[PDB]
């Protein structure tokens, strides 16, 4: 097919709507001051959290073909070897 | 704040009230950049005679219902940049000769601007750009019969009513760029001149049917929007402009008087033949992008007026320009394609063709009318109106005798040509005209030019080449710059690169394998002159 | 300038008919509708209606950001020692729900909360088990993750968002879990093998909760399409079901040129209408549902399951 | 033909080329004086899909 | 799984995809599944309360 692209159009537009959904999520009518916020590295309690949320842990088109396929009776070696006690139930 | 013969130039922060001790003699006030928080009537209404009142970046949110109303004479105001979404009623009073009110950039909200807005019977240009907007209702303007030029890009405009600026009779100039529209059902907005469409997410345009009065727009732009077909102008007389670049257009006398048309970067895959028939007196076309796979302006009379018409990255694989079709084409841009076979009096048939760009499109031209070369070649020989032709990164396997015989162009450029083998004399009917040559890259070894004879050349770029020898000269030639860099020359004589020293201004070794002690003549040529 | 307000579906019906034919005969890999005349006239076996029948049967605002709080697990010497000392079974982890309450105040507001371990042994594979403590003396089942072997230290979450909600609401002063192996009935003897700190990195909830002082027709939405294959298609080659519902997106996601500072109620535009902050969003299904048939080839009768093709939510993008 | 697992042509008429799976992103910012930590979601894009 | 109470007939799946396609590659004569009631590390027994 025939194409409209500006890879830097995109770029930029993608910028501009990421400025706008982070200022929305956060619902902020303008981003806020930092006359009042004090100096130095952030408390060490803060940068502990944000470690803890930032690092990662361990915890097809085409249609198909139905079907079906019963289980052996209990007529023949279901009962004789495996007897359905209280305790399970064999298939 | 600074003072001067009636302007009191505050000055641009730490200011948190409007100052008291001033005198009202002056008439242009500023209070842009402070920190005003709220503006009361009192220390306000005390200037009287005002003609400019600049309360730009300020945090003002609330405002006296009467504050700006004793303001006899006030002839500008200026709100741009502030907090008046949090206010209370009333807000401006009803001005007495206002011609300019900029309420940029202070989030407003549909509806507030009702109970914010009063009566200006003078008004003249209102600009609400930069604000939070989302609808245009029957109410939203109304008693300003005056305005002229209307803001209102950076919105979020996602709709229009039907009599939205019907209370505005003498609009000319308006501006929805940036905004949210999706669609436009009609247009009865007869004065209008200037319309920006630009940067929405409109999907189809349409105008209205049976024209009881004469529409007048005449500028139109309608860029990076998502138009799917190429809308009617029968209902848009005097267009003289359109900009449909990065729409989806796919193409399946309204525009007798259109004169700069954009189509780049839609999905014209082929042109249809009366498309081009209507559209007379075009200066300016621009086709580029469009996946054109041929060109078949081939009627005679189509375009008589075109000046420029750009074709460039379209994939064409072949012209079809008549004879006298095009007899005021002038600049010409074909780059991007892959051209194999053409006729060859295709571009000698352009009465008045000056620029005729070609680069990547492997077009070998061929000997001339004696002498004749191969097959499908394109006869550069014959144009005696061209002044300027790039031929980069064509694939030129051979260069004729003849091919620039007859073409006094004042600029050529062949670089990026691996492989070239330029012929004796090939550029024979240039010595005179010629002004500018490129060969850099090409990778050729052996310099064999009349350079003695191109009196009129200028500059000279040879760089990325294995060039052995160059012919001695023989006189202070006018070539101003020459390039040598990545080359093969090690040692350079003196002699043999005569003169040199009146007009030469830059002369480049960097990137060579020079060797110290073997120039002599490098040593005195970089004292005065030129760098490296 | 009157934007356009009126939409017309008819047009967009014929198009999605089309197209829905198309997406059938693809899927099928049937470049033509198949044989019919050959079919054996009369009732299906019931045997394929039995097998359709089982088939077709059934069986079995986060758009925002959340703030994030974390509590350690109460140290050992506390609750943890005395009572329910840590033997071979299992593991105790305890919480101090006061400061729990501290971090969210209100137990509405929580989203999501997750328990973290570091798990310190590497070879051994092992099948551990999650419960909840339920009074001073019963637990409860909440779910069991299966470890794998490693050669470096890793961490661990579980889900354990109920369960807080439940202690914010009704729980007591000091609420914990139990991290027992899996014993079947046949395993006489099973042991925790499996070690983690503290027992520095002690195990700890991350609450993810809205915080307090954030607690508060022509968009894009699913329109009703009813298809029927004997009358707006007109095929007979297709024996069950006789037409379904294959509702259909409509309606266009205008984008929003952002800015650095804008009204409060027009943020709420960007969560309907640009929720991916896309270059060019586009009205998309959300939720597709696939579709059982019976049709015949030859003279075999086939039960085949056709997927998504049920729009049951349309998102921007 | 991974890319074509969702397309379902009879529902939207015309394919546009969406994310597949997204992640979250937390970030630290200053509300006044006291620090943050927030964690916005559907932020980064993993991989694509025809729908 | 956890057996809500029903007062009706239910039907319930399992998802053995995985085992199956190993049965079908490299499986045994006869393979087969048990379903079994949950057993506590507490030296405790259980019976299956649930009629198929």
């Amino acid at each position: 097919t025939c194409k409209t692209i500006d890879m830097e159009l995109v770029k930029r537009k993608r910028i501009e709507a990421i400025r706008g959904q982070i200022l929305s999520k956060l619902r902020l009518a303008s981003p806020p001051s930092q006359g009042e916020v004090p100096p130095g590295p952030l408390p060490e309690a803060v940068l502990a959290l944000y470690n803890s949320t930032r690092d990662r842990v361990a915890g097809d088109y085409y249609a198909k073909e139905v079907t079906r396929v019963l289980m052996v009776e209990t007529h023949n070696e279901i009962y004789d070897k495996f007897k359905q006690s209280t305790h399970s139930i064999y298939m | 704040c600074k003072m001067v013969d009636k302007k009191v130039s505050c000055q641009v922060l730490g200011l948190l009230q409007v100052p008291s001790v001033l005198p009202p003699d002056t008439e242009t006030l500023d209070l842009s950049g402070n920190q005003l928080r709220s503006i009361l009537a009192s220390p306000l209404g005390f200037y009287t005679a005002l003609r400019h009142l600049d309360l730009s970046t300020n945090e003002i949110s609330f405002l006296q219902p009467g504050a700006f109303q004793a303001l006899t004479h006030l002839e500008h105001l200026s709100l741009a940049h502030n907090r008046l979404a949090m206010a209370s009623a009333g807000g401006l009073g009803p001005l007495p000769r206002v011609t300019s009110l900029d309420l940029s950039g202070n989030s407003l909200y549909s509806g507030l601007l009702e109970r914010l807005l009063g009566e200006a019977p003078s008004l003249h240009t209102l600009s609400l750009a930069e604000n939070s907007l989302t609808r245009l209702t029957r109410h939203t303007f109304r008693d300003m019969p005056a305005l002229e030029q209307l803001d209102l890009h950076s919105n979020v405009l996602m709709d229009i009513e039907d009599g939205a600026f019907e209370g505005l009779p003498r609009l000319t100039h308006l501006n929805l760029s940036r905004n949210s529209l999706t669609c436009i059902s009609d247009f009865s907005l007869q004065q209008l001149r200037v319309l920006d469409l630009s940067c929405n997410s409109i999907e189809a345009f349409q105008t209205a049917s049976q024209p009881q009065a004469e529409f007048q727009l005449t500028w139109l732009d309608l860029r990076e929007n998502k138009l799917l077909h190429f809308p009617d102008l029968a209902a848009l007389p005097r267009l003289i402009y359109l900009n449909l670049s990065n729409n989806l257009i796919r193409l399946p006398r309204p525009l007798s008087q259109l004169l700069n048309l954009d189509l780049s970067y839609n999905e014209i895959e082929l042109i249809p033949d009366s498309f081009l028939e209507h559209l007379t007196s075009l200066c300016f076309l621009n086709l580029s992008r469009n996946c054109l796979r041929t060109f078949e302006a081939r009627r005679l009379g189509s375009l008589p007026c075109l000046m420029l018409l750009d074709l460039s990255h379209n994939a064409l694989e072949t012209l079809e320009l008549g004879a006298r079709a095009l007899g005021s084409l002038r600049t010409l841009l074909l780059q991007g394609n892959a051209l194999r076979d053409l006729p060859p009096y295709t571009f000698a048939n352009l009465a008045s063709l000056q620029r005729l760009n070609l680069q990547g499109n492997r077009v070998s031209p061929c000997g001339g009318p004696d002498e004749p070369g191969p097959s499908g070649c394109v006869a550069f020989s014959g144009i005696t109106s061209l002044r300027s032709l790039s031929l980069v990164d064509n694939e030129i396997e051979l260069l004729r005798a003849g091919a620039f015989l007859h073409t006094p162009l004042t600029e050529l450029d062949l670089s990026s040509n691996p492989g070239l083998e330029v012929a004796t004399g090939a550029l024979g009917g240039l010595e005179a005209s010629l002004e500018v040559l490129a060969l850099q890259g090409n990778g050729l070894m052996v310099l064999q030019v009349d350079l003695p004879c191109f009196i009129c050349l200028k500059r000279l770029n040879l760089a990325e080449n294995r060039l052995s020898h160059l012919p001695a000269w023989t006189q202070a030639v006018s070539l101003e710059v020459l390039d040598l860099r990545n080359n093969s020359f090690s040692l350079l004589p003196g002699s043999a690169m005569g003169g040199l020293e009146t007009s030469l201004r830059r002369l480049y070794l960097q990137g060579n394998p020079l060797s110290c002690c073997g120039n002599g003549w490098l040593a005195a040529q970089l004292h005065q002159g030129r760098v490296d | 300038l009157s934007t356009c307000k009126t939409i017309d579906m008819e047009l967009v019906k014929r198009k999605r008919i089309e197209a829905i034919r198309g997406q059938i005969l693809s899927k099928l890999r049937l470049a033509s509708p198949p044989s019919q005349g050959e079919v054996p006239p009369g009732p299906l076996p019931e045997a394929v209606l039995a097998l359709y029948n089982s088939t077709r049967d059934r069986v079995a605002a986060d758009y925002y950001a959340k703030e994030v709080t974390r509590v350690l697990m109460v140290e050992t010497h506390n609750e943890i020692y005395d009572k329910f000392k840590q033997s071979t079974h299992s593991i105790y982890m305890f919480f101090n729900t006061s400061e729990l309450r501290e971090a969210v105040p209100e137990p509405v507001l929580l989203s999501r909360a997750e328990l973290r371990l570091l798990r310190l042994k590497l070879k051994v594979e092992q099948h551990v088990e999650l419960y909840q403590k339920y009074s001073n003396n019963s637990w409860r089942y909440l779910s069991n993750r299966l470890l794998a072997p490693s050669d470096s230290p890793e961490w661990l979450s579980f889900d354990v968002t109920g369960v807080v909600r439940q202690w914010l609401s009704r729980g007591g002063e000091i609420e914990g879990f139990r991290l027992s192996a899996h014993c079947s009935c046949d395993s006489r003897d099973n042991t925790l093998q499996v070690d983690i700190n503290g027992f520095m990195n002690r195990p700890f909830l991350l609450l993810m909760a809205t915080p307090l002082e954030r607690a508060q027709e022509k968009n894009c939405c699913v329109r009703q399409l009813y298809i029927d294959f004997r009358k707006d298609l007109g095929w007979k080659w297709i024996h069950e079901p006789k037409g379904y519902h294959a509702n259909f997106c409509l309606g266009p996601c205008p984008y929003i040129w952002s800015l650095d500072t804008q009204y409060s109620k027009v943020l709420a535009l960007y969560n309907q209408h640009n929720p991916g902050a896309s270059a060019a969003p586009c009205c998309v299904p959300q939720a597709l549902e696939p579709l059982p048939i019976v049709y015949y080839v030859g003279r075999k009768p086939k039960v085949e399951q056709l997927s998504n093709m049920i729009v049951r939510s349309c998102k921007c993008s």
